[PDB]
């Protein structure tokens, strides 16, 4: 065998990525042998060979990449080079193209066959469905193929644009929401598409101190992991009462241990069941979703719908990993989403002016303070922004909050204050 | 003509299945049929069956074409992927439900499952979210696709059933840069280095943005030597994150023998029952063992099965811990608490612990 | 010969009442008889009654002499203070208790009380721990003695009877280095400045060691000015902590019109029911209004009465908040949440939040 | 009136500090008028006058003090000077002497009369019972009286030494413990006295980077607030079963709502009551004291007694306020307390070698890490030291834990490693 280590991973019940690579290699080589226009027939086999050596060595064989892009864009293509250049020349250049997904990864066969045809012609035949951010990954191509691949994507009957990379607005993503989910508090897919479209320039042409990510979740269940994986997490919610179908609850009560599986599990004890009537103190409810999750036929999100915005979510780098925290307790999500757009724009202006090289929004807020951040987005401080008031008396006071005094005059006179 | 730009991805609404398009935002209730199969009901009174399958993420376009060939005579030409790299299908006539599950198994070798029913209280395992590893990445300590395959082999049956008390998510990252939901998953595998970087002065002067390489060290182990014109590393302060290598090709901290993965545990995203949580390291280091990563797989199973055994209905891992305490957690999982597990990462501020990292509040 | 040194305090065993010395470490149980009065029953059968009185802490030696006469008359010449500066007498003859209580009241004007009974779950308000304020200290933002008197006048009824449903500790600190355990108290009054220091260059040169003054600033707001051999302050970063003035006479920051007190809430020290916690600010600021501090007194009283009217038996302030959340706490107390109350104290490491600051753990 | 603002504070039911000051003034002046040997008759009146002006101005009138002490000691006396020197000369110098208390503030009348006699002769007549750390405060004296006051304290029939101040071991303190308390897990008063005496030199002669504080609590109730107000908090505990008198529980059960006031209030749900038998799962108990606090006639601490040590407790300055955290889960407390003394000594040696000017032990541990600290005290890492394992993978590994490799050889060869 040419690949004894990777062959081990063709064994076992779970579908094999090695099989995916080999299948690509065989059929790309066959396609080129039949005279089909395929520029990179050996790309997938080259990848396999490199990966086998990497399994033998227990290390990567990719080096720091030179910076590359398609004409007019500064992002969406990642340069990647193999330190096994001479030995495996077919993967010396092996770049990734990030392709913007439809909202909620919904496809038709026609849309997908288009992508398959372009990538077969110009790339390795290897893809990721999907990249962690949400993009379709075109895994492995040369520099001179990037532009004509892009031209073809744009000319498809169902055309696909490049996603984001570098210091830009990344490709937004969204949960299925109102497509399949009865929990939906807003149209996630529509919001996602609208933002992607409104801020095409921000996405294609990186201009910021670092990357910025937006993700849209239909309800608190947070099915796109927005609060950990996006800088700006838009999570559906409501303001009024949970709707309760009483007869439906009774149907559940005949078989479900509602006391133990629902009542006792509510973080705030807002939900009660006596055998006849279900009761919810919506003043005490924190919209955690559990009770609704438990009884979808009986329980529903209220009518006054919108989103809570969580700011700061990120991976560790520099200052520590972040689950986003409350920036805006409630905002309406209605086309054309002017309220959400005003927030974003204000944040970007400020971040571009004040941010350091490679400083994420979360780190900027930590450095500049919540006060500055709130006045930037033009919002008031709210107790719902904290799990608890500060545990120390070390407060900043603004000049205008101080009583006039001989001392304040002294500060004024010195030129400080 | 030229080359057209700034047009974006296709409008999703045109890529919707008729019934899904019709009943948009107008659904009544969902019902999990079996494992892998969710029935969906709309106010109108129309029924569609979502059928979910596990995918290796990395896909041949020929596997995609073959997914399309399936999609036509089962789901009227439409399909989706999920946030966890699973491919879903939308089936109407439901006598035909089960040979679907079969032809998929016959053609692409993707197994139906990855679902859960909160209602009864029976959860199965879903796909592992991950990155590139040695397939495409230049900073990795471990290999995603590989470890994923190995773990998912030992954890197949769970994914294909609802053999679980509660919901459990597993995630993988290839380095400390930590791509994916690894910082907040019930179980997480994180590529770590245990070795300082030896400066390559030879290429630091040709490449590398020097003062920004120095600025991108979290513990301050880097001092910009001006002599000489290089970077000197105070080994006392290096915790081997590998971030300096992301900034500079002349800082390889790669030691194949000492690079491995940590296992962290007890992260939450959903707000249900309790507030979301970041994952915590409970195993400091397991070795890189291509091809099957036994030591890693062993500890993941050990941990998964221990919580599985003891947890109440809907009691996720962080929730279990709330009940038993960490004292009893280590005892039950058979793991050893060492000094490595005491946090010492200085730069993160205490005040973040006071911020509401969650939608759970009162109006 | 020489002056004797290094001999220490007098050995406490030479100073215990005979009955306490005899039954040391041999007690059966205690019983709170009425406010101020605790019965202690020994295994031997001895019964002793510990009678407690509030005090202003600052004592005249002439008061100490008076207390001593009373001690000779009712407790065989033995007394103690408590860890909150109440005073206690030991009475063996139960028929003599009320004689002592009334004689203390007549002679020194100290109220019997300051006790609580967990058994029936009824609690008094004990003395307020406080530091020196303007009586002797050079770095205070508020006055300790005055505020204590002014608040105890208003809350007096609570010292003399068991009127509250749980423990409530009120503590005062006349500046931010919070001599006392004010930072962990149910209601803490903490003096603060709101004006930055004005470098006095002549005084700094003469009297201040610059590098250590600079290093005392938590916010990095001080920089040395080598040229004029002094210190420069970046007011954008100063939060008026006062630390630099502790270190350096040339850095005063007092403003009699903007100095005042913050009111913090929700500290716990005991392990009972729930873990210890540090107090949290709920009123950013109230001015110094000697001699009665009516604005400050009113908010303390407002907070106490609100918790008292809603707390279940045993539920200390933080336990109350545990139940109802901060949204309701600010509502029920009639307090405003403002941006001031969002922690921005950057130097404190997140990791300390992960340390067990409590003796609650399983064996 | 000479003091119209302070007079307001003679009104009201709570005993008045102003009355304390005036009483002192009148009787010190009277004593000096009768020819008694009183060196500072006007000190208390001078204090009053200053305090009145301070009430009028809403500011302090004390300045930064010069450094002063008694012969042979570097600590225990705080220099304090009034900026109202020429106007009120009797308080120009007004120093504080901290006098070491008996363990648990137990006194006899003879002991106290001694103190009153010395202070009457040499000081203002003003005292604090007690200073927050525990010491008796001799509030207000001149420099030339410090030494002869100390000589007299030492010559008393019941003699009193100076306590601590500055960068030293401060005066230790303890709760009443077994003297009065049936909950005591060790002899707090004895341990307190023993440390005070073992480390007289450390206390009288400051030699350390900053101050260091020890406090002894007989049980988890922590009635001396040791965990917040001492660097080294010694808190009583036990290892075996809570002792339960079943018939005494039944006596309680006749009138006490045990289900609601005890059972439901245990943090861990280790205690159960069925109407006949009380049960405690001591494996699940965390020794929080509530159930024992609730039923002292029925429930007692176990027989295997000792202390948990909590390290770091301090006020805010520099890096933040600290409730001490677990350093030693369990240690025996038995005379002569060698185990506890070894821990202290190891800590002090390390702290004196590694500490920065004015760095507290807590801050040092934060800067050097728990690993270094544990090896200093020669203890192993324990899960009971944390509330949770670290939420990030950024671990330090020691040289000896690494597998030998070409790379480790490279580090060795460079001179790093
Ligand atoms: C298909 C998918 C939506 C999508 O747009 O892709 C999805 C769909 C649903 N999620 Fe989810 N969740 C999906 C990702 C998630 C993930 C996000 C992730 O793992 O990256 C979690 C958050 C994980 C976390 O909390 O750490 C997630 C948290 C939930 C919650 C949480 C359950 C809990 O006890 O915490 C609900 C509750 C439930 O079980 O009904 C939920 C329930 C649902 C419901 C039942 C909503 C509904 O009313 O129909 C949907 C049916 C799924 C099922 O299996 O029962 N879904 N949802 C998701 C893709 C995952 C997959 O292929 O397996
Ligand atoms: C006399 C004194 C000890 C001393 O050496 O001076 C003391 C003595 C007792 N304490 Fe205490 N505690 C004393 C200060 C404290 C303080 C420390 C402080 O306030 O600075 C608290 C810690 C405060 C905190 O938690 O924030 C304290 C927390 C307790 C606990 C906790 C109650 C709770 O629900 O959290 C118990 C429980 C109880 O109520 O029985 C307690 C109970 C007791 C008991 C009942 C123990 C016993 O078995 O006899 C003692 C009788 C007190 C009573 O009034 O019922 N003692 N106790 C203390 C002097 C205070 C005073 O004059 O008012
Ligand atoms: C006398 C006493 C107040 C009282 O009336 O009770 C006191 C008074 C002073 N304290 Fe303190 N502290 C007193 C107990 C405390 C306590 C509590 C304790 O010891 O139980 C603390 C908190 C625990 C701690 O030390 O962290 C305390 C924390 C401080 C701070 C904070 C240092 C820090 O690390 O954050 C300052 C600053 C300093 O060290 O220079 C300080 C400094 C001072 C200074 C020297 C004022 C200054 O800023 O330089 C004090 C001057 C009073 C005077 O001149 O008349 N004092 N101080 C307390 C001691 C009497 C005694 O010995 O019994
Ligand atoms: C190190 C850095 C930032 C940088 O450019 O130096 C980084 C670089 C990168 C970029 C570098 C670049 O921008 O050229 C690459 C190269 C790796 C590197 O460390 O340099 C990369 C591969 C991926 C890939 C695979 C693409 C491929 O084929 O390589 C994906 C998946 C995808 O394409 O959607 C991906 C999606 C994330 N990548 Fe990524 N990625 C980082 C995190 C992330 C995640 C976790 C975002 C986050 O912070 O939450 C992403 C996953 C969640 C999400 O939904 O966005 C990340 C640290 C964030 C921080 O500030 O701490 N990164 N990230
Ligand atoms: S986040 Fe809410 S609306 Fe979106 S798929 Fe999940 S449960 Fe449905
Ligand atoms: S949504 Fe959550 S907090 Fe609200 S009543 Fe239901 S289970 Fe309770
Ligand atoms: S950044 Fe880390 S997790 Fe992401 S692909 Fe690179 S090595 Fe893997
Ligand atoms: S590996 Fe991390 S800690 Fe070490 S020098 Fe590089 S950036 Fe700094
Ligand atoms: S709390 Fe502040 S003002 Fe009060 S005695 Fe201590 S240092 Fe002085
Ligand atoms: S008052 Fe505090 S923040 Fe301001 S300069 Fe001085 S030490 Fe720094
Ligand atoms: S700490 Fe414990 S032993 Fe000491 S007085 Fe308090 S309850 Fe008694
Ligand atoms: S000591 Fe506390 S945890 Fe243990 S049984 Fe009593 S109340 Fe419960």
């Amino acid at each position: 065998s040419e690949t004894p280590l990777l062959d081990e991973l063709e064994k076992g019940p779970w579908p094999s990525f090695v099989k995916e690579i080999k299948k690509t290699a065989e059929l790309m080589e066959k396609a080129a042998a039949e005279g089909k226009d395929v520029k990179m027939p050996k790309g997938a086999r080259g990848l396999l060979k490199q990966l086998e050596i990497s399994y033998k060595d227990k290390k990567t064989h990719w080096k720091h990449g030179g910076i590359v892009s398609v004409v007019g864009y500064g992002g969406g293509v990642i340069g990647r080079y193999s330190d096994l250049g001479e030995q495996i020349p077919e993967v010396e250049h092996f770049h990734t193209m990030r392709i913007n997904q439809p909202s909620g990864w919904f496809y038709s066969t026609k849309a997908l066959r288009g992508l398959c045809d372009v990538w077969e012609k110009w790339g390795s035949g290897l893809t990721n469905f999907h990249g962690s951010t949400g993009d379709i990954i075109f895994l492995g191509t040369r520099s001179e193929y990037l532009q004509p691949c892009f031209e073809d994507l744009g000319n498809l009957e169902i055309p696909f644009d490049i996603g984001g990379s570098g210091s830009d607005l990344r490709t937004p993503s969204a949960c299925m929401g109102p497509a399949l989910c009865e929990f939906a508090c807003y149209d996630t897919l529509e919001l996602c598409y609208d933002l992607t479209m409104t801020y095409q320039d921000e996405l294609h042409r990186p201009m910021w101190p670092y990357k910025f990510k937006i993700k849209c979740a239909g309800c608190p269940n947070d099915c796109v992991a927005s609060k950990a994986r996006s800088d700006f997490a838009i999570i559906g919610t409501w303001k009024d009462d949970i709707k309760v179908d009483q007869e439906a609850v009774k149907e559940y009560a005949s078989w479900m241990d509602i006391e133990n599986e629902v009542v006792k599990l509510c973080p705030t004890g807002a939900i009660k069941w006596d055998g006849k009537e279900l009761t919810i103190d919506n003043r005490e409810c924190v919209r955690c979703m559990h009770c609704i999750n438990k009884m979808p036929k009986a329980l529903k999100p209220g009518d006054e719908r919108g989103a809570t915005i969580l700011i700061g979510g990120k991976a560790p780098f520099v200052e520590g990993a972040v689950i986003g925290w409350v920036a805006v307790p409630f905002v309406e999500v209605e086309k054309p989403y002017d309220e959400i757009k005003e927030i974003l724009e204000a944040i970007w202006d400020w971040w571009d002016e004040e941010g350091k090289f490679r400083e994420r929004i979360g780190e900027l807020i930590w450095r500049k303070g919540m006060r500055e951040f709130l006045k930037v987005i033009g919002r008031e401080a709210d107790v719902r922004m904290v799990k608890a008031p500060r545990n120390n008396p070390f407060m900043f006071f603004e000049k205008d909050e101080l009583k006039p005094s001989a001392y304040t005059e002294e500060l004024k006179k010195r030129g400080m204050w | 003509e030229g080359v057209k730009t700034d047009f974006g991805p296709p409008y999703f609404r045109d890529l919707l299945h008729p019934v899904i398009a019709k009943n948009y935002g107008k659904w009544k209730y969902h019902e999990v049929v079996k494992p892998g199969v969710i029935k969906r009901v709309a106010e109108s009174g129309d029924v569609i069956y979502v059928v979910r399958f596990g995918t290796p993420r990395l896909l041949s376009i020929y596997t995609v074409r073959e997914l399309c060939d399936i999609a036509d005579k089962y789901s009227d030409g439409y399909l989706r992927w999920t946030s966890r790299n699973n491919v879903e299908f939308f089936v109407t006539d439901e006598s035909k439900i089960d040979d679907l599950i079969n032809e998929v198994q016959e053609r692409v070798g993707f197994p139906c499952g990855g679902t859960w029913d909160a209602v009864k209280g029976e959860y199965g395992l879903s796909n592992i979210v991950h990155t590139q590893g040695w397939i495409h990445c230049h900073t990795p300590a471990i290999d995603a696709s590989g470890i994923v395959k190995a773990v998912m082999d030992e954890l197949y049956e769970y994914f294909t059933d609802h053999k679980l008390p509660a919901m459990c998510r597993i995630s993988l990252a290839c380095c400390a840069n930590m791509c994916g939901a690894v910082h907040a998953s019930d179980i997480a595998i994180v590529g770590i280095h245990r070795t300082p970087p030896i400066p390559n002065d030879e290429a630091i002067r040709k490449t590398c943005e020097i003062p920004s390489t120095v600025a991108a060290c979290p513990t301050g182990a880097l001092k910009p030597d001006m002599k000489n014109k290089t970077i000197k590393v105070d080994v006392e302060k290096c915790m081997y994150c590998g971030n300096c290598y992301t900034m500079c090709p002349g800082m390889p901290l790669f030691d194949p023998e000492n690079d491995g993965a940590a296992i962290m545990v007890g992260g939450k995203l959903s707000e249900a029952r309790r507030m979301p949580e970041l994952s915590k390291v409970v195993v400091p280091w397991v070795p890189n063992e291509p091809p099957r990563w036994p030591t890693l797989v062993k500890y993941v199973k050990q941990i998964l099965e221990a919580w599985a055994a003891n947890a109440n209905k809907h009691e996720r891992l962080i929730e279990w811990v709330d009940r038993i305490g960490w004292e009893r957690f280590f005892e039950l999982t058979g793991l050893e608490f060492t000094q490595h597990l005491i946090d010492d990462y200085r730069i993160t501020p205490y005040f973040y612990s006071e911020f509401r990292a969650s939608t759970q509040f009162k109006w």
